[PDB]
């Protein structure tokens, strides 16, 4: 259990992406040109679990960058990590998919996806030990939702008993691009529910409010809402990237994790929430920020829900007497929302090197009931559209049927069923 | 309290005290277990690559 | 925010503590089966220790002493008494006792009954004893009467010696019990709530038919139902320690307390120190605490008889408020201090020789 | 002489095989090469301390010892430590992929894929053995491999070993220092099929060193490197019988003889004085009564549990230092009109006492003081069964549910086997209470 294979797709993925690996690359010492310059050793110690060795001892992500169209690659390419990407791993195509799940899935992205699994394949051949996959995506446009899913089922087929992971983007109404984004999004859902093992629920909605009422930006761009983002990937990757003793590789994450196999939608949260301060912050603020509904990625009340399972991480120099201290605390003290048949069902990760410009940080991951709350919302703008069948004509044009969209409406309805369920159990 | 069985070496001494007297399954069978488990597995395996297939 | 769990909904001492600690603020109620508890009110059967203690982050406080039923069972207190040097079969303030298990279960003491009942045949002495199941009493002289009744039954009976000879209140010639409150807490401290009760016979005691037991059980059941003067001197049938004390004066010239009092509070300390290495909590990864209700009979010489020790007692109505109060002054906050004239005596007592 | 083979599987077992082996090194005089200047017949030999150490003609002592684990990390830093020498590379065995806290994954999946080579590895040390007595397991519960692993070993080795007896020291799991929601599963099932194949299992419960740690060394938030150096000690104590010249636990199946009358029952509690704090400036030292009554306390326990509340069947004093027989009777007379001590009827009320007059050896730069007398207790009390009770009131809260049952029904395990080993759990916990217990608005 070694090596991970990232796949980012689409705009929202590979500008999400893009970010992901500046922030880790500069925590694990790697300059843009992929040479490394740290001070300690802890940060090559597990520094191939994302990267490959060169010559030179180069340093080179075991990235692969996918879109339909060369737009945000190009960005990408230009951007201040671009050139440490291995050039034959930008998979590219001209036409763009329309945020439209269809043609991402059926047309469009049916006539990329071999190639984008041939570099899958050349990565997956030189891993030791391949332990899974990443996919960072979102699942309101076309490519990221429609080809991401489509990939995931033939990297599911080729690699049925390898891990696979995602970040996945959540539409909301409140930053939006097109009215589709629920159809897609529903669509993308049923996918998931079915083809991987664990996805980081990143809700636009939540990023949105976040950068809004916390950190006062009056006016969010999706490069506020991405620093928020890759400031979470970097945290809940944090025990897959150095040493340690729990979570420390995506199966005992999942194993962890997941109770039910379907249920496998975790809400994310990020302690300090931080804009582009000096503030000393104490093992008890992290804890109480960690676990404040304010700090979580996914706009879910946690109080309305409860919680199977609970993935906690901090970082930088601190009383590991404290952090027990403060974790057995919170439990003790608003037990009631931790589900009493899972025993010890929250779980403590301590990492001594803190991310950048922050001394102590700590990432929550829960897998909470209350995550129905996301998909449930996401339901009703899809059933407002779909009972008059509006914006059909879209996808009915690309060889689809109304059926499908009524199967994948049920699938998702179901999944909120089974959440209500271990709510009350 | 009796004293018994007083065994004494260079590197130390034993000795009981007494307060109060009293008032497989084959290779064969294994490897079955093994297989079993190997072939259901395997089924689920492909019972996935069909669904995959459709 | 200190947490809590009530596992015995049928106990009316402890669903007062419960309201009280609810109404201090500075306690939350959980699910009975949440573990992350600060407090247990156990159930009485089969309560759970092994699984107290094991949780980090948590002082575990229970009810109950695991072990305590020793005291607190009719045939494990004969034992217990017998058996330990310290009670030794040469104590003075419990009534002669056998453990007696039925035929059809057969370890006994049969035997050595009928040896000392021998000496009372001959010896023309009284030779009354009661027998009594830890409903289902017999009274008589005749043990032939007694060892078959016990085998009619399944379970394990004690046979006692009846105190023909008890104090009796006048008016009424009548029988009664003294009930004593006793908390033990974490520490092992023992404390005598101030408080006692008797209850009285309202039925004129009669020593030629120990048949009619509505005046040989002062049992409050018994009498509120099979006697029909129930009520008819006290309410009910409760003399609390202020006017039996009075009356002790008026009409023995003694008080309460030199003439009973010392005496019980010699049997409880010497009951619980007895026991205490066995089932103190000290060193322990939890610590409990308990409340028993001793029950005594007085003799005419005015000498005090322990009958038996409950391991679960109600109170007496009108000192519920009180001494529930007290529990959750001395074993609860003492453990778990919320943001006098104490109540209780506390028994201690260090003689050197 | 007859010679014991150690075995050592995933994480937990692997650390404190480390650990073991340090603190024997130490005791014998052997370094960290190998070699043992002490050792005046040159090559070969049948003294005590052979009976876990093997010799080359150069010189060297090489640990009896095989080191399994489903990935390599930990066995790595065997491999290229401190004591690399001491150990010969067949030793250290290594897969590529571990079993994820899965019993299903440990047992079935990988464990198919390795398990010969492992036993051909333990055949090539046993073929060195003139009288081999048989093997002492080390593992956690709570793993993967060290629960699904060791279960599919324990059975091999019946098989391949019949007549050689075979114990364990098993680390049962606490929540303060583990790594998974499902150990107690795994600490079921692991229990359920190797318990009809070890004749002695030594349970080490991590909460008990844990809060023995804290409370004793001072230490905040201890590690395991401070939990295996304490555990360390109390398995040296247990095997030192089998190293040294004596005359009591002299071979492996005297330990059941000894601790186990009822084969089903044969999990001793293990209790150890005295812990002091290396960095305790001014330390008195405490005598053979204090130690010894200290063997009564639950807190010195490897197991939290109230022996007051149970029976003994079976219970051996272990010594090392200046302790002579006079000392010991003379504590223990004393100890017995202060305690709650009931054996069951069937068994006299007694102990069986081992003294080594070299007292305890501790790690140089390690948390522990070195003192003048210690102490372990080896005693088979119904108490212990309060551990398999909290354990299966876990197992059961997440089965009824059953949460987290895919994982290992998706390894090719069937649901059955989680029923199965309960159900044996169940009749165990009856065992206990059977043995344990006479039958007992107001
Ligand atoms: N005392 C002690 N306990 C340990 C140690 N290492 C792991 N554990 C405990 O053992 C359990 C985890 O099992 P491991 O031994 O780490 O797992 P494994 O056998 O390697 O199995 P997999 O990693 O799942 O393949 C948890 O209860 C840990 O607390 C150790 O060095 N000392
Ligand atoms: N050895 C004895 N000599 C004289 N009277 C006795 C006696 N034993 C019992 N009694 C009388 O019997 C009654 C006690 O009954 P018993 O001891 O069985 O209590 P109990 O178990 O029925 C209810 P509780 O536990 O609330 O006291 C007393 O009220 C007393 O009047
Ligand atoms: N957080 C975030 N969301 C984005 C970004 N770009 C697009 N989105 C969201 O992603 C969805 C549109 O999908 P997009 O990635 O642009 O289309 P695609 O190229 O076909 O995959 C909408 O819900 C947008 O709100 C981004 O950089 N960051
Ligand atoms: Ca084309
Ligand atoms: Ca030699
Ligand atoms: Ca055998
Ligand atoms: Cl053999
Ligand atoms: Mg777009
Ligand atoms: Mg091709
Ligand atoms: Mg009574
Ligand atoms: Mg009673
Ligand atoms: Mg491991």
């Amino acid at each position: 259990m070694r090596e991970i294979v990232h796949i980012q797709a689409g705009q929202c993925g590979n500008q999400i992406g893009a970010k992901f690996w500046e922030v880790i690359s500069d925590e694990h010492g790697i300059d843009p040109t992929g040479s490394y310059h740290g001070d300690s050793d802890l940060q090559l110690e597990r520094i191939n679990v994302y990267y490959n060795e060169a010559t030179g001892n180069k340093y080179v992500p075991r990235a692969i960058l996918v879109d339909l169209e060369p737009g945000t690659m190009d960005s990408v390419r230009s951007g201040p990590f671009g050139q440490i990407f291995r050039p034959d791993n930008f998979v590219f195509g001209q036409s763009g998919a329309g945020n439209n799940w269809a043609k991402g899935h059926y047309t469009e992205g049916a006539e990329l996806v071999d190639s984008v699994l041939d570099v899958v394949r050349k990565e997956s051949e030189s891993c030791d030990c391949l332990q899974g996959f990443q996919l960072t995506h979102s699942l309101g446009g076309g490519t990221g939702s429609g080809m991401g899913t489509l990939l995931i089922s033939k990297i599911r087929e080729e690699y049925p008993d390898r891990i696979m992971n995602t970040f996945s983007v959540m539409p909301s109404p409140k930053v939006s691009d097109t009215v589709v984004e629920p159809y897609n999004a529903t669509l993308s859902v049923h996918q998931l529910v079915e083809n991987t093992d664990e996805t980081y629920c990143i809700d636009n909605e939540a990023l949105y409010d976040i950068c809004f009422r916390t950190l006062k930006l009056t006016t969010p761009t999706y490069g506020d809402l991405n620093h928020l983002v890759s400031a979470t990937m970097s945290g809940v990757t944090t025990c897959l990237r150095f040493p340690g003793q729990l979570n420390a590789d995506l199966r005992k994450l999942a194993v962890n994790m997941v109770p039910f196999p379907r249920l496998h939608f975790f809400m994310p949260g990020f302690a300090p929430l931080t804009s582009r301060q000096y503030r000393a912050l104490t093992v008890p603020e992290l804890t109480q920020q960690m676990f404040d509904s304010k700090n979580m990625m996914a706009a879910c009340d946690p109080r309305h829900g409860r919680y199977l399972t609970v993935a906690a991480i901090f970082r930088g120099r601190m009383s590991m007497k404290e952090v027990d201290e403060q974790m057995l605390n919170v439990q003790n003290k608003n037990s009631s929302y931790f589900v009493e048949w899972i025993p010890n069902n929250v779980k403590t990760a301590v990492c001594d090197i803190p991310p950048r410009g922050l001394k102590m940080s700590a990432t929550f991951i829960g897998n909470s009931t209350a995550i129905q709350e996301l998909f449930k919302r996401i339901s009703e703008q899809f059933t407002a559209m779909f009972r008059r069948k509006a914006f059909l004509h879209w996808y009915t044009g690309e060889g689809m049927d109304e059926m499908e969209f009524t199967e994948a409406e049920s699938n998702m309805n179901d999944l909120v069923s089974e959440y209500q369920q271990y709510q009350d159990a | 309290m009796e004293v018994i069985e007083l065994n004494k070496c260079t590197s130390g001494q034993s000795f009981e005290v007494i307060l109060k007297p009293p008032s497989d399954p084959s290779l064969e069978e294994i490897q079955k277990k093994l297989e079993a488990a190997e072939e259901r597995r395997k089924y689920q395996e492909a019972e996935l690559l069909k669904h995959l297939a459709e | 925010m200190y947490t809590f769990v009530v596992r015995d909904e049928n106990s009316s001492v402890y669903a007062e503590v419960s309201r009280l600690l609810l109404a201090t603020g500075q306690w939350k109620r959980l699910r009975k089966d949440n573990p992350r508890f600060n407090l247990m009110l156990g159930e009485r059967n089969r309560l759970p220790f092994g699984r107290l203690g094991h949780e980090p982050g948590l002082v575990q406080l229970v009810n109950y002493y695991r072990g305590a039923d020793k005291l607190c069972r009719k045939a494990s207190l004969v034992k217990l008494i017998k058996t330990s040097p310290e009670l030794s079969e040469s104590c003075t303030w419990f009534p002669e006792s056998y453990v007696i298990y039925p035929t059809n279960l057969k370890t006994d003491e049969r035997e050595v009954f009928l040896a000392a009942y021998n000496r009372r045949r001959e010896g023309r002495e009284g030779n009354v004893w009661i027998a009594k199941s830890s409903e289902g009493i017999l009274i008589s002289s005749e043990a032939s009467e007694l060892l078959d009744f016990i085998d009619e039954q399944g379970q394990v009976h004690v046979i006692q010696k009846y105190l023909e000879k008890p104090l009796l209140l006048e008016p009424g010639h009548r029988k009664f019990d003294i009930r004593s409150w006793v908390l033990v807490d974490h520490l092992y401290n023992i404390y005598l709530y101030r408080e006692g009760v008797l209850r009285t016979s309202s039925e004129p005691y009669n020593s030629a038919n120990f048949q009619d037991k509505t005046c040989h059980l002062t049992n409050h059941c018994i009498q509120k139902e099979y006697s029909k003067n129930y009520g008819r001197y006290e309410e009910g049938n409760e003399m609390f320690f202020e006017e039996f004390n009075q009356y002790l004066m008026d009409a023995l010239n003694t008080t309460l307390e030199n003439s009973i009092l010392l005496q019980i509070k010699h049997i409880i300390r010497s009951c619980l120190m007895c026991i205490e290495p066995a089932i103190s909590t000290k060193h322990l990864h939890y610590q409990s605490f308990q409340l028993f209700g001793f029950d005594f009979m007085v003799d005419e010489e005015l000498k005090v008889w322990l009958i038996e020790v409950n391991g679960a007692p109600a109170c007496a109505q009108k000192l519920y408020a009180e001494l529930c109060q007290g529990i959750v002054d001395v074993a609860i906050s003492s453990v778990f201090p919320l943001a006098p004239t104490s109540i209780f005596i506390k028994l201690h007592h260090h003689h050197h020789h | 002489m007859r010679e014991c083979i150690s075995i050592h599987v995933g994480q937990a077992g692997v650390q404190i095989g480390n650990a073991c082996w340090e603190l024997y090194c130490l005791e014998h005089g052997i370094q960290p090469d190998g070699q043992m200047p002490s050792d005046k017949t040159i090559g070969g030999g049948d003294d005590s301390f052979n009976t876990f150490f093997s010799e080359t003609g150069a010189g060297k002592h090489v640990p009896r010892a095989v080191f399994v684990d489903l990935e390599p990390t930990v066995i790595d830093e065997v491999r290229t430590g401190t004591y690399r020498q001491l150990f010969h590379p067949e030793q250290l065995i290594t897969g590529k992929e571990d079993a994820a806290n899965n019993y299903a994954r440990g047992h079935y999946t990988i464990g198919k894929e390795i398990i010969d080579l492992v036993l051909d590895r333990i055949r090539k040390l046993a073929d060195q053995c003139t009288g081999l007595q048989g093997f002492l397991v080390f593992h956690s519960f709570g793993g993967g491999t060290g629960s699904g692993f060791t279960s599919l070993l324990m059975e091999r080795l019946s098989v391949d070993y019949g007549k050689k007896s075979k114990l364990e020291f098993s680390i049962y799991p606490a929540p303060q220092v583990s790594t998974a929601v499902v150990e107690p599963y795994n600490s079921i099932l692991t229990t359920h099929t190797t318990l009809e194949h070890s004749d002695c299992a030594f349970m080490v419960d991590n909460e008990a060193i844990y809060d023995i740690c804290r409370r004793n060394l001072d230490i905040e938030r201890p590690t395991y490197t401070n939990l295996n150096r304490l555990i360390s000690q109390i398995v040296s104590s247990i095997t030192a019988s089998l190293r040294f010249d004596g005359a009591l636990n002299v071979d492996l199946t005297e330990f059941q003889t000894n601790l186990v009358p009822y084969p089903r029952i044969h999990f001793p509690l293990a209790t150890y004085a005295p812990v002091i704090s290396a960095e305790k400036a001014y330390h008195e030292q405490l005598s053979v009564a204090e130690i010894t009554n200290a063997c009564f306390e639950p807190a010195n326990q490897m197991v939290k549990c109230d022996p007051r509340h149970g029976k003994y069947m079976a219970c051996c004093l272990l010594y090392r230092g200046d302790v002579v027989p006079k000392d010991v009777n003379a504590a223990i007379a004393t100890i017995k009109t202060k305690r709650s001590i009931q054996f069951v009827d069937w068994c006299p009320t007694g102990f069986k006492v081992g003294i080594n007059y070299q007292p305890p050896t501790v790690v140089p730069g390690g948390d522990l003081a070195k003192v003048q007398r210690a102490v372990c207790m080896l005693s088979n009390t119904t108490a212990i069964a309060e551990a398999w009770a909290r354990l299966d009131h876990k197992f059961d809260l997440m089965y009824a549910k059953r949460a987290f049952v895919h994982w290992y029904v998706g390894e090719g395990m069937e649901e059955g086997e989680f029923s199965e080993a309960r159900e044996d759990m169940a009749a165990l916990e009856k065992d206990y209470e059977e043995v344990g217990v006479d039958s007992v608005e107001e």
